[PDB]
């Protein structure tokens, strides 16, 4: 392959006031969306579920 | 020869709290003796002492399971 | 460990106030789970 | 608030924490409606968030390595001993185990046969596949070594070709150690003799896959040249984990099919 | 921004909020709790209905105590407040993974608190022993969900311990030694330390609880050969070690007080402070089994457990008597603080002695399972971690908040929980004597003078945390700022103001190689 | 970052207004001492 | 048995490389060989219903809830007995 | 048993027993004379205005401090492991029975010579007859002969439970699969209560144990009554 | 019951070349059956298969020797 | 068991100097404490002339030949029976 580290420094170092988890470009971000999405989707359907269950389903 | 029995002995092979295997054994040796002395045209009044022994320590529900299990077979213990 | 004088001052009465209201929403809400046991456990 | 005169790092705010804290939510209570209420949809989720949430806070540990540069030595100096802290924990883990299983051994009760393997169970034979297995392991001890050498010497071929053998040598005891669950006569379900063997060696197998992947992880690392000759931190912690995983199994071996059976 | 500020934060101090936070709440769960304990013993007959109940909430009371409220607050909100500021560093070495080891306690609580309204909640006592806690007696998804929150628990543990020890070790000054660290600092290390190496073998061990109700194992069901005993192993020894854990950043804390309002440099015996809580985290790992005197092991291990646990006295005397040499010709200032150390002294003592009752095999015969042993560690629990938590809350209060408390006020709470405690704990000691089991929801008539007096003594108690929310409500609506603070030359905490800005030492401390 | 910082501005909640406080401090602990109480009913009514 | 090769079995990634293809590589043919030489197959073992094996205290929350993950017919019996 | 408003063990019907009341004695008499010194010492530290804020000389007294609680502990132990080796003491029974826990009752075994069996269940707080104890009346008392070396082996059939009967100083858990021996030995004939000790479940607190002994001839009369 | 022997049979416990525990074995099991029914009033007539048994195994010297041992009480196995 | 004193097992000759007195030197204290709370004297066992003891192939090349190095009359048997 080639060396490109040198060029993804520069990318990273870029002050944009930009943290370094969303740094990366315009895809940082719909990876942030859907993991938070599902994350708080996720627990909304779990406590969902322990109310269910909670009560005798049976 | 005892049959002026009391209760089972202190028996120095099982010298501590746990007498689960005390149990165990004196029921393993009882049918190991009783086998021995059936199967070369014996006596088992031999075997006795064993079957008091086994009798008194052992609960009465692992006497009866490990018997049920000679039974069908599915005995653990080598006998 | 010295201070400034309170910047907000809390006169006895604001603190009688602030203490009542501390102890109710302590004993209120236990008071009427517990004087309804009975109401439960009757089923 | 002025420009910092200490060779730390301050890390920028983080939402992985809050993500992989939920995910743990998701992946246990999942775990419990899979085995109460059979249904999955919950771990899947839990398990996916997971996985983007490892992947999203390793990628900004690199970002922040070695595209911004902020590992310092001192920051350097600290993440050696967090891993090495990591490792000790991970091998009271297994003391757990290993403690279970002497318990068992060394004392089988009347239920069992009074005698150790239990009656009815037909250990695996430790000169077959086992043996082969441990050599399989300590082979990729060796290759992982010159993979180290080769990189501090600045030999990039070498330094792939060395790391490559280590992760096809895993993977391959992945694959035997697959094919000997499924071969083997005994369950877990049958009595201590089965639950010890399966949960040890279990997580054991589930470390090698951890362990391979972290190195596959390195790999590509290099590929793209990330590693420095002198400064390759996450390859040495890919090594110390690899050569933990090789130490546990070796333990596995004397204990459980050896000694055990 | 709310979010990147108290969600997404990598910052200590922020982080030690949380935990005090959580810490404080988590106290009322077992508040409330504790009191539904004594509502139901505080007079013959049941109150609660079904005992099932009842053993549910002792259980809930026992975890939520030790590992939503004790914990938390030592080591998690004092200890990220604290450690950094006592040596000098900027922040954590990892503050990313220390924002996760907060933020895995919520769900870890949520699961506890999801067990007990699911089926009929795990009473199995918190020691959650097996067959009890099997899927035979404890069939349906409570016990589990009890068993995942103590994942997540150790999880969240087992990662802080890593950055505090690799915190503590690593961020000092270049110029500083281990051993011109403050002593709470040392408290925190060595806890880590412990939490490090116990807390895995819990999660072993609960590992296989969990694989024996579900996956059909049976590494402690006799009829595949298991154990129960087994799990008592594993289960303590994580479970002497987490009784130290739970006291030593008390230890810690109650040496600061006591040096600072006595208005010395540094407390007595320095290195005999520290020779002292390294040699309790060392012999806290080898004396587990004195807490299965009563289950059937040879008479010569049992010997050896008896005299191991003694030798613990020893340095923990050096402790003690090292905090009195330390008050010794110190100009004295009897502060809410220091009347909580000078408490937590006696009654650690008291607690301490009584421990070293139970440590005689021959005699924990008859205490065991008694509510002797009740008394004993709510001595050095309820009125040794916690006395120290409140000691240490008042003291620091102004620094973490740059508000002062209404000193009055806070020694009228002292004075109100001195009493309740006690009223509450003494008279189980007869109890004990005379035979009253643990868990049990009632007891035979000859009981109900003790156990009516205790209960009463609860709701003393009840009062003074009552009060003490007022007191926290009054301190922040007042607003009284800090203007100067005593002994900053030897207490660094307090030198950059209350509160300290954001970022601390942004420009390192200054440390010559003489 | 550009925090604030200060008296009562290092603290996820606002202690601008004694009284509103009052009620999020009441809320707050209150919750969290009626939870076991409504547990322990929630309990007793299921059977 | 013991080990003794002469020496340099260490520094050097040459040596490393040396030990890895001279030595590492070379064990693992020999135990590959030896487990296949050897490996065939152990006749499905005779069953009986012993009771502390085959345990089932909770069905396995997959598949029919009697069969273990790795179930193999032709070696793992039910409890009840092998399946065809 | 225990009587209202009791403070100590309750009387010894037994000479272990009788030993740990000694013991405890003696050990209690410490913990008053550490506590008292304790108390006595912070009250001295706290009551001067003459300071000395200078630092003190570390090492000198804590060898005091290390070496008297040495002492002291090894005057708490060597009585300790001598009745603890007592309590285990090679004894030559002349009977042995059996226990068996069971979820809310004991169930007894006296096999010896026949096949004698039992359970024990609490007598429920409305089928109390007048005089008798509310928690505390089993219907099938254990009966065992005074005077004799007993041996009691302990077991379960389900979760654990705990033997326990304070007068006597006993206390031997019950565990599914195990079997757990303790030396019984009274030297008064009587009824003897105690209560299970160790949680089991829903009615862990409604589980008794009580023993009358009578003489041997009384005991062999009603083994064969109780079939 | 067998009095139609030949000679000692294969025995799965000492499979291997080296049978000096075969010989042991047999010698010690005879002497312990043999006290075990002389002292419990029986037949050794049972104890006879392992003397047929060490006989054809031990050695001539090894089983003179072991008996002058027992004689004199020195005999290191436990009977 | 196992062990855990905190941290500072390694480093400074202080730390090996804190771990020479307030650990190492204590324990041996102990063992000391111990080996001498218990070892009082091991009553001289019955003597039975068994032919794989007291071995006497060739005398030993000191005093009377028939006298092990170290004997202690009151414990050591010559193959004859104890000596006085
Ligand atoms: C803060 C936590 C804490 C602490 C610090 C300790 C400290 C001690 N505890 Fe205990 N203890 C618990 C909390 C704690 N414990 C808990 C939760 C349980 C019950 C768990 C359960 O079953 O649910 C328990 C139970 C427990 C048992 C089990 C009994 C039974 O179940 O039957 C035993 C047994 O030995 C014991 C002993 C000790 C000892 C010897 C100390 C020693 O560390 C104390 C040393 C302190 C002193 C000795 C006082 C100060 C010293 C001096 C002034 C010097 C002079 C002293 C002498 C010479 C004697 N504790
Ligand atoms: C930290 C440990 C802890 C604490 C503090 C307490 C506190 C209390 N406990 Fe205890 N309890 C245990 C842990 C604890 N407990 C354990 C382990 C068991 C055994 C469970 C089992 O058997 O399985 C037990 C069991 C137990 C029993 C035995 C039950 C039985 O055997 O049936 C009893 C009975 O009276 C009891 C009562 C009390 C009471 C009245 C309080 C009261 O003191 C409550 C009063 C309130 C406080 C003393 C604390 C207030 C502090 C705060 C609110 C935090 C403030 C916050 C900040 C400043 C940031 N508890
Ligand atoms: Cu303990
Ligand atoms: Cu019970
Ligand atoms: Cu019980
Ligand atoms: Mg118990
Ligand atoms: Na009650």
């Amino acid at each position: 392959f080639e060396n490109r580290v040198a060029e993804k420094q520069k990318l990273f170092q870029e002050d944009n006031g930009l943290p370094v988890h969303l740094k990366g470009g315009a895809t940082d971000n719909i990876l942030y969306r859907v993991t938070m999405t599902l994350c708080l989707g996720g627990t909304l359907y779990s406590l969902y579920c322990l109310g269910w269950a909670s009560f005798p389903h049976k | 020869k005892i049959k002026n029995y009391q209760t089972a002995p202190f028996d120095s092979r099982f010298p501590n709290q746990n007498q689960t295997r005390n149990c165990w054994q004196n029921y393993l040796d009882f049918h190991r003796c009783e086998k021995a002395m059936t199967a070369k045209g014996g006596d088992v009044s031999v075997c006795e002492w064993y079957r008091r022994v086994y009798k008194s320590l052992c609960p009465i529900s692992w006497v009866s399971t490990w018997d049920d299990r000679r039974a069908e077979g599915t005995f653990p213990g080598k006998i | 460990i010295t201070a400034k004088p309170a910047k907000t001052p809390t006169s006895p009465k604001e603190q009688a106030i602030g203490l009542s209201v501390t102890f109710l929403s302590f004993l209120l809400p236990a008071g009427w789970v517990l004087y309804h046991l009975d109401n439960y456990k009757k089923s | 608030m002025t420009h910092q005169t200490h060779a730390y790092h301050m890390v920028n705010p983080s939402p992985w924490p809050l993500t992989g804290a939920l995910s743990a939510l998701l992946m246990t209570s999942g775990l419990t409606m899979w085995f109460h209420f059979n249904s999955m949809t919950l771990l899947m989720i839990g398990l996916t968030t997971n996985m983007l949430t490892m992947y999203q806070w390793w990628r900004d540990v690199i970002r922040e390595s070695t595209f911004q540069g902020h590992h310092t030595p001192a920051v350097q100096k600290g993440l050696r001993y967090g891993m090495i802290l990591f490792i000790i924990s991970e091998v009271l883990f297994f003391t757990g185990f290993f403690w279970a299983f002497y318990h068992s051994s060394l004392a089988p009760t009347p239920e069992l046969g009074g005698c150790w393997p239990p009656t009815g169970i037909h250990p695996l034979n430790p000169l077959e596949v086992p043996l082969l297995n441990t050599s399989v392991l300590l082979a990729s001890g060796v290759s992982i070594t010159w993979a180290h050498h080769s990189l501090m010497e600045g030999d990039r071929k070498h330094m792939l070709q060395a790391l490559f053998i280590t992760i096809t040598l895993g993977v391959y005891f992945t694959l035997l150690q697959a094919s000997e669950y499924y071969e083997a006569p005994f369950t877990i379900s049958d009595g201590v003799y089965g639950s010890t063997f399966f949960v040890a060696t279990g997580f054991h197998g589930l470390h090698v896959i951890i362990g391979s992947t972290f190195l596959i992880v390195c790999f590509f690392r290099q590929l793209k040249f990330h590693f420095t000759s002198n400064h390759h931190f996450g390859f040495e912690a890919g090594a110390w984990y690899w050569h933990f995983v090789d130490v546990v199994w070796l333990f596995l071996y004397v204990s459980i099919y050896w000694w055990g059976s | 921004m709310f979010i990147n500020r108290w969600l997404f934060s990598t910052n200590h101090k922020d982080i030690g909020t949380l935990y005090l936070l959580f810490g404080a709440w988590a106290g009322m769960v077992g508040t409330a709790l504790s009191l539904l304990i004594r509502a139901e013993l505080g007079q013959p007959g049941t109150l609660l209905g079904d005992d099932q109940i009842y053993n549910v909430v002792v259980t809930a009371h026992a975890f939520v105590m030790i590992f939503f409220m004790v914990m938390p607050i030592m080591i998690g909100g004092f200890g990220n407040w604290l450690v950094p500021l006592m040596i000098g560093a900027p922040d954590m070495a990892f503050p990313r993974m220390n924002n996760m080891s907060f933020w895995l306690l919520p769900p870890s609580f949520l699961l506890l608190l999801a067990s007990s309204m699911v089926e009929a909640g795990a009473g199995t006592g918190w020691t959650v022993y097996p067959p009890l806690a099997g899927n035979l007696a404890h069939a349906g998804a409570s016990v589990d969900l009890t068993i995942f929150s103590l994942h997540l628990a150790g999880v969240s543990s087992i990662l802080g311990a890593i950055n505090f020890i690799t915190t503590i070790i690593n961020m000092k000054p270049p110029a500083m030694s281990q051993y011109q660290t403050p002593l709470f600092v040392w408290s925190v290390m060595i806890t880590a330390v412990l939490l490090l190496l116990s807390l895995p073998v819990l999660a072993a061990g609960i590992t296989m609880l969990l694989t024996d109700r579900n996956l059909n194992t049976t590494f402690f069901d006799p009829a595949g050969g298991g154990d129960p005993i087994l799990y008592q192993h594993l289960f303590w020894f994580f479970g002497h070690p987490e009784v130290y854990i739970l006291i030593l950043p008390g230890f810690g804390m109650i040496s600061h007080i006591v040096t600072y309002y006595s208005g010395k440099k540094e407390p007595f015996g320095y290195m005999g402070m520290v020779w002292a809580m390294m040699s309790i985290g060392f012999l806290g790992f080898i004396v587990w089994a004195h807490h299965m005197f009563t289950v059937g092991m040879d008479v010569d291990t049992r010997a050896y457990f008896t005299s191991a646990t003694m030798i613990i006295a020893i340095p923990t005397g050096v402790k003690v008597f090292s905090w009195l040499a330390t008050l010794h010709g110190g100009n004295i200032k009897w502060s809410p603080a220091m009347m909580w150390a000078l408490g937590f002294i006696f009654l650690f003592t008291v607690g301490g002695l009584t421990g070293i009752v139970l440590a005689n095999s021959s005699l924990d015969i008859v205490l065991h399972d008694t509510y002797y042993v009740v008394a004993h560690f709510h001595y050095v629990l309820s009125m040794g971690a916690v006395f120290a938590i409140m000691g240490g809350f008042v003291h620091w209060f102004p620094l973490f908040s740059g508000y002062t408390l209404n000193d009055t006020w806070a020694k009228i709470h002292f004075a109100i929980m001195f009493v309740g405690v006690n009223m509450t704990f003494f008279p189980q000691h007869f109890l004990g004597l005379s035979g009253m089991p643990r868990r049990y929801s009632d007891y035979p008539d000859a009981y109900t003078m003790w156990n009516t007096i205790s209960s009463m003594g609860s709701f003393i108690s009840l009062t003074a945390v009552m009060l003490m929310v007022f007191i926290i409500w009054e301190a922040f609506a007042s607003k009284r700022e800090v203007l100067t603070v005593d002994l900053t030359t030897t207490n660094l905490e307090w030198l950059n103001g209350c509160p300290p800005p954001y970022h601390t030492f942004e420009e390192p401390t200054y440390v010559n190689l003489k | 970052s550009h925090y604030e910082e200060g008296p009562g501005k290092n603290i996820p909640f606002s202690v601008e207004n004694k009284w509103r406080l009052l009620a999020m401090m009441t809320l707050f602990f209150g919750s969290g001492f009626a939870a076991p109480f409504f547990i322990v009913r929630h309990q007793l009514l299921k059977k | 048995a013991s080990a003794a090769k002469g020496d340099h079995g260490g520094t050097g990634a040459r040596t490393w490389r040396f030990l890895t293809f001279g030595l590492a590589l070379p064990s693992v043919a020999l135990c590959t060989l030896n487990s296949w030489l050897h490996s065939g197959h152990r006749e499905r073992p005779a069953f009986i219903p012993y009771h502390h094996l085959r345990i089932r205290t909770k069905p396995f929350s997959w598949g029919d809830g009697n069969h273990t993950f790795f179930h193999n017919p032709r070696v793992n019996p039910l409890p009840t007995g092998y399946e065809k | 048993m225990a009587y209202p408003m009791q403070l100590g063990f309750q009387d010894a019907t037994s000479p272990i027993m009788e030993e740990l009341l000694h013991f405890h004695d003696h050990t209690l008499m410490i913990v008053f004379l550490i506590s008292s010194l304790v108390l006595y010492i912070i009250s001295l530290m706290l009551t001067t205005k003459l300071t000395h804020t200078s630092t003190m000389d570390a090492q000198e007294v804590e060898t005091i401090w290390t070496i008297l609680p040495a002492i002291i502990l090894i005057l708490i132990a060597l009585p300790s492991l001598r009745i603890l080796y007592m309590m285990d003491e090679i004894n030559n029974p002349s009977l042995t029975v059996k226990t068996m826990g069971h979820q809310w009752y004991w169930s007894y075994e006296y096999t010896d010579y026949e096949d004698l069996s039992f359970d024990s269940y609490m007598i429920p707080t409305s089928e109390l007859k007048p005089g008798e104890l509310r928690l505390l009346e089993v219907d099938n008392r254990v009966v065992l002969p005074m005077e004799m070396t007993i041996r009691m082996l302990v077991s379960s059939e389900d979760v654990l439970h705990s033997w326990a009967v304070p007068s006597l100083g006993l206390k031997t858990d019950a565990i599914p699969g195990r079997l757990n021996q303790t030396t019984l030995m009274s030297s008064r004939p009587g009824l003897y209560y105690g209560q299970c000790s160790e949680i089991c479940g829903s009615n862990h607190s409604f589980m008794p144990i009580v023993l009358e002994l009578v003489p041997l001839k009384y005991f062999e009369k009603w083994s064969a009554s109780m079939l």
